[PDB]
């Protein structure tokens, strides 16, 4: 509630086998109620 | 590199699985083998 305005927000979960360029990580990701659920083959490193 | 001819066409023999903690090399510290550094993880 802050400024009295309403913010929803909670953490994400990444799926995947090796996370560095080969499989498909499906990670979603609300943004202040927006779901983002990808499907790519996104560079994860070691400290996300 | 899997380059072939125009019309080639190739199939699979065998399918191994492994975990995700494979390195396709030894540890360098060992020999004393075509090892290197393996990245973390495996």
């Amino acid at each position: 509630y802050v400024n009295n305005t309403l913010y929803s927000e909670f953490s994400t979960i990444v799926i995947g086998s090796v996370f560095v360029n080969t499989s498909y990580t499906i990670v979603v990701q609300p943004h202040n109620g927006i779901l983002e659920i990808t499907a790519c083959q996104y560079t994860m490193c070691e400290y996300p | 590199s899997f380059n072939l001819s125009s019309y080639d066409v190739v199939y699979s023999d065998h399918c191994f699985s492994v975990n995700s903690d494979f390195c396709p090399c030894a540890d360098p510290s060992v020999v004393n083998p075509p090892s290197a550094i393996c990245p973390a993880g495996t």
